[PDB]
RNA sequence: CGGCCGGAAAGGGGGCCGCCCUCUCGCCCGUCACGCACCGCACGUUCGUGGGGAACCUGGCGCUAAACCAUUCGUAGACGA
RNA sequence: CCAAGCGUUGGAUUGUUCACCCACUAAUAGGGAACGUGAGCUGGGUUUAGACCGUCGUGAGACAGGUUAGUUUUACCCUAC
RNA sequence: ACCUACUAUCCAGCGAAACCACAGCCAAGGGAACGGGCUUGGCGGAAUCAGCGGGGAAAGAAGACCCUGUUGAGCUUGACU
RNA sequence: AGCAGAACUGGCGCUGCGGGAUGAACCGAACGCCGGGUUAAGGCGCCCGAUGCCGACGCUCAUCAGACCCCAGAAAAGGUG
């Protein structure tokens, strides 16, 4: 559909997009910035280390009350975290994006992601029960993820 | 209004920044001042806490109720292996303070000292001082070394020496030696520099630095205790049982128009692991390490003039959580700062010791070498064998 | 292009008021020998003037309070800072042009030091009045490098004497040089006297 | 061009010894001749091989390292450290 | 006179501020910081609603007149430490 | 002072609410008579974590304590009808 | 009493501007948008425009000096300073 950014060369570029994915927006954006510049096979290896708590995701913007860890010093930061569902949903997406590149006849082992964008999806409606017979909202925070890879030696 | 009944404040404000120490090794903040009349000597040494035990001695203080009586005193055991001098440092003196002038190391440095220059010894190639040790076998290098030494003859006012401890002789798990600048106090600069040049790559035993019945200073880091409240760190009054939001707190912190909470009020935080400097510690005995002559070793470190028993200061089963003391040691009256295996800085006194307490000689009568791993009741292993007799396993 | 002002015999407020105006005019001013700065009034007056200044500190956190500088150079730097709009961008850019030193640094020992006659004790003070040295005042309130600076300032005193005595002998040969050569330099000499340069 | 020393408070390409080539050319007075004489007009004239950054040059001289994560330790510790 | 550097207590009674007494002590000085200090504590008393007694009021009720029992909420926001 | 359980700590997952003129370092002065903003000074350094209750005359509810209203209700009587 | 109540006139309320560090009432002066010049009250060591006048005449030493109406603090008395 109407992507947010046009690639500099559509022949050497492939796209992927995920809409209304039930995953937290704040954890998705933080791992979207750390995944932006690396190579695709470097991208997949880094995401598996997040699941196994070997490499952390540096929380930069949405970091109020986030605990700090020793693995954030590799990113020049203090606060780190290892989101599982956040890395898992965008692990299938490069798998989806890898399939789009081979269908287009692009070289897999030299793809470099340049653009990745996380947008807020419409919030689901649940509720919680509080004191004195009060009901408070229980807003879910899904988000839209779309990225574009490009061939580069 | 005013406080109803006056009471002194809790905790001194001279040790106010109760943070974790940025250093682990004790630091000499003020070295003893020097006069050219005295010969060149060392002023500081670095030891490790082993354990504590009893002592028996005669008191020879006139005019007391305890004169010519036998007492017991708590004494610390600090295992003090000799150092290896690896370098010297000169200090030019500036109107902005004291500034280092030039640092000159040895030709070859032992690998115990090379541990300090690496965060990870396993992954490193151990390439430190490899090109610096090439300066000692070229004729331009020796002339540059003498030019560096001649430069320190002219301009340097204070000369310290770089010496490190010996982890190979200690039973500790770590192998990383601790470097330390020790100020050399003595005659003029020229003979001071020549003495330290000769002492390069040489063993420095404890007996050169300190002596018996001498006031020394102990510098070290406090035992760690973690995050603690005001009741443990500052020793404040416990609130009554009827308090709603808790009772191990500080009730009234500050006044209103003092709109900021003051720096002098007791707050919770880190307790322990504070750098400290204890003064006026008495050396009852400078011991001797294990040494082998005529085939068998000599271990009568706990022998006195009246005990004459060949037992060592190591108790039955060894020192708790430290190991066995095999090198020479110093015996300091009273408890010292730091836990077991803690690095301790020994330093000569900054004050002129002319008192009845500081000039009293000590004659040890009995050293308690019983097991500290519980309620021990035997000095030596063979004494227990003579009392227990044969066992089932014999 | 750089003003090297010797601080000996200069009044604290009169020198600071002239330096602050020159510094704000884009001129780099280096004030040297700040221990020679002296203040009108008896010594016991200025001590409690500085001792009561020491008492003024923040009650709740003295680390955020007034930074009481004890060096003579930083004391003079403090009184210039109060004579400048240091809360603005141009005030802080001015203070970068000021450079104070106790004693005389080796960058500035072999240089001619300028003297402000308007900011001088001998000019602005009566001979019967009393004055207080800032160098004595600083060490008496917490400065630790008075005897330190005195020996290093003593070291360069005969070192410049060697240069000066060589300088006199160097130009003694110069003044004696004309004494042999008036017969062939009178053509250039008289035209330098008609225009008023050697008369 | 090589050394030699003098510098430590925040340290100079400072001086001296000899070099194979250089001219009384250096500078001041006076002769000869030349130099876009851009036809009245502005940021001209230096410190300026100024600082920094990529890329291009030519060769010589060289060096083949550490930190962090992981794990372990527990003299430490809420997590980090 | 200089002098606030350092100290100015444990208890019987009363909610008490104040006050008195016992004992020790070098002394048991006077005070401020929203008559310091309730998202630090207590609810003993003032000062709700239930009651008892004395005085006054025909009465409902009143009493700087006594007695009794009477819910003491919230920091996860910013600053300060 | 020490020990145990559940928390509080961190992490996998899920995840609000009160509150919010702008937002938040102080001394003195004046001011609508106790300033985070104004004046003069002291000064000031990213992003944060665990506590903490000094301040924000903190949050809760158009003060019920006092007074006015030609606004009312429950009750009493020797008030009027 | 920065309290309450009166008489004349002027101000603030309704009003900005320069000055008095700041300021409802003080001093000067009231306002369309600008350029040049000149002043009022205030000032001319720095902040901060202006004395960087070869300013005049004297007084005053404070170990609590003094510094500009409103106005922000002082008395009787004493001094062989």
């Amino acid at each position: 559909v109407r992507y947010s950014l046009d690639p500099e060369n559509p022949t050497k570029s492939c796209k992927s997009r995920g809409s209304n994915l039930r995953v937290h927006f704040k954890n998705t954006r933080e791992t979207a910035q750390a995944i932006k510049g690396m190579h695709i096979r470097k991208a997949t290896k880094y995401l598996k280390d997040v699941t196994l708590k070997k490499q952390c995701v540096p929380f930069r913007r949405y970091n109020g009350g986030v605990g700090r860890c020793a693995q954030a010093k590799q990113w020049g930061w203090t606060q780190g975290r290892w989101p599982k569902k956040s890395a898992e949903f965008l692990l299938h997406m490069l798998k989806n994006a890898e399939s789009n590149a081979e269908l287009k006849g692009l070289d897999v082992d030299s793809l470099v992601i340049e653009h990745i964008q996380v947008n807020k999806a419409p919030k689901m409606r649940r509720r919680t029960y509080r004191a004195h017979g009060r009901i408070n909202p229980y807003m879910s925070s899904p988000c839209h993820i779309e990225m574009i890879l490009t061939e580069k030696e | 209004s005013h406080r109803k009944f006056s009471a002194p404040r809790h905790g001194s404000l001279g040790f106010l920044p109760r943070k974790r120490s940025s250093r682990h090794r004790g630091k000499v903040k003020s070295f003893p001042k020097d006069d050219p009349s005295k010969p060149v000597h060392l002023t500081a040494f670095l030891g490790y806490k082993a354990g504590m035990t009893h002592i028996v001695r005669e008191v020879d203080r006139p005019g007391s109720k305890v004169n010519k009586k036998e007492v017991v005193e708590a004494v610390t055991i600090v295992e003090t292996p000799p150092m290896v001098v690896v370098g010297i440092v000169g200090y030019v003196e500036t109107p902005r303070g004291l500034r280092t002038f030039k640092t000159v190391f040895a030709e070859h440095i032992s690998d115990e000292c090379k541990r300090r220059f690496y965060k990870n010894w396993h992954k490193s190639k151990k390439k430190a001082f490899t090109k610096y040790c090439k300066k000692w076998q070229d004729d331009a290098g020796k002339r540059q070394l003498d030019k560096d030494f001649s430069s320190m003859k002219k301009y340097c006012q204070v000369i310290r020496v770089l010496a490190h401890t010996q982890m190979r002789l200690l039973p500790l798990r770590q192998k990383k030696a601790h470097l330390m600048e020790i100020q050399v106090n003595g005659g003029t600069v020229a003979e001071k520099l020549d003495w330290a040049r000769e002492r390069l790559e040489q063993q420095v035993p404890v007996s050169q630095v300190f002596g018996q019945d001498e006031m020394i200073d102990v510098i070290g880091v406090t035992k760690g205790k973690g995050y603690k409240g005001v009741t443990s760190r500052w020793h404040t009054k416990k609130l009554p049982r009827k308090t709603h939001r808790g009772l191990r707190k500080v009730a009234c912190i500050g006044a209103w128009h003092p709109a900021r909470v003051a720096f002098s009020v007791a707050r919770a935080g880190q307790k322990g692991y504070h750098h400290r400097t204890e003064i006026n510690k008495k050396i009852y005995k400078i011991g001797q390490g294990y040494l082998i002559k005529d085939g068998k070793l000599i271990k009568n470190n706990a022998s006195t003039d009246y005990d004459l028993s060949d037992k060592s200061i190591n108790p039955l089963g060894g020192f708790v959580h430290y190991g066995e003391v095999t090198n020479d040691f110093v015996m300091l009256k009273g408890c010292v700062v730091g836990t077991k295996k803690r690095v301790l800085t020994l330093r000569k006194s900054l004050l002129v010791q002319t008192k009845r307490r500081a000039l009293e000689k000590i004659d040890l009568k009995f050293i308690d070498t019983t097991s500290k791993f519980g309620h021990g009741r035997f000095q030596t292993v063979e004494e227990k064998k003579a009392f227990m007799g044969p066992l089932k396993k014999d | 292009q750089v003003l090297v002002l010797d601080g000996r015999g200069h009044l604290l407020g009169r020198l600071a008021a002239i330096v602050a105006k020159q510094v704000l005019l884009g001129r780099k001013v280096v004030v040297v020998r700040c221990e020679g700065i002296n203040i009108s009034g008896n010594f016991y007056r200025n001590k409690l003037k500085y001792l009561a200044f020491l008492r003024k500190r923040m009650n709740t956190n003295p680390s955020r309070g007034p930074y009481h500088f004890r060096a003579p150079s930083r004391i003079f730097w403090r009184t210039v800072r109060g004579m400048l709009p240091h809360k603005t961008k141009r005030g802080q850019a001015a203070l970068d042009r000021l450079k104070v030193f106790d004693g005389i640094p080796p960058p500035y020992d072999k240089k001619k030091r300028m003297v402000v006659p308007a900011a001088l004790k001998v000019v602005r003070l009566k001979p019967t009045r009393k004055f207080a040295y800032l160098g004595r005042l600083a060490h008496e309130v917490g400065w630790k490098y008075q005897a330190v600076t005195a020996t290093l300032e003593e070291k360069r005193k005969e070192k410049a004497k060697i240069h000066y005595r060589k300088k006199k002998q160097l130009m003694r040969l110069r003044k004696q040089a004309e004494k042999n050569v008036e017969k062939k330099i009178s053509k250039f000499t008289d035209v330098l006297k008609t225009h008023g340069l050697l008369v």
